[PDB]
């Protein structure tokens, strides 16, 4: 089981952060399609904006370490890809 | 602890 399977299975009690990460998990998916660079990009700020709220309302625990690991993970993929788009 | 601030930065500038 992944992190981000893990992350998943503790926010099921959650629908907004469910939904969250699944706009992130779109943002992969078109990360890895022909001409999807610009959604991606999309999906990633959009979810990243929710999640950061998501995050500092999180009480502390695993499910915030968790979170934690896959925003700072969204961001770096995210910047990424912007830079490899901005050429 | 969360750095929010270096979170915050980076998101203002991945938004552009
Ligand atoms: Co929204």
């Amino acid at each position: 089981t992944s992190a981000r399977d893990l992350l998943r299975e503790m926010a099921r009690d959650k629908p907004r952060l469910l939904a969250a990460l699944e706009v992130a998990s779109a943002a992969m998916a078109k990360e890895e399609a022909a001409g999807g660079e610009q959604d991606a990009l999309d999906l990633y700020q959009h979810s990243l904006g929710e999640l950061l709220l998501l995050l500092a309302a999180e009480p502390p625990g695993r499910r915030r370490e968790l979170l934690h690991t896959e925003v700072q993970n969204l961001m770096a993929r995210a910047e990424y890809l912007k830079e490899q788009v901005k050429m | 602890d969360i750095d929010f601030d270096d979170l915050s930065r980076r998101f203002e500038e991945l938004k552009k």
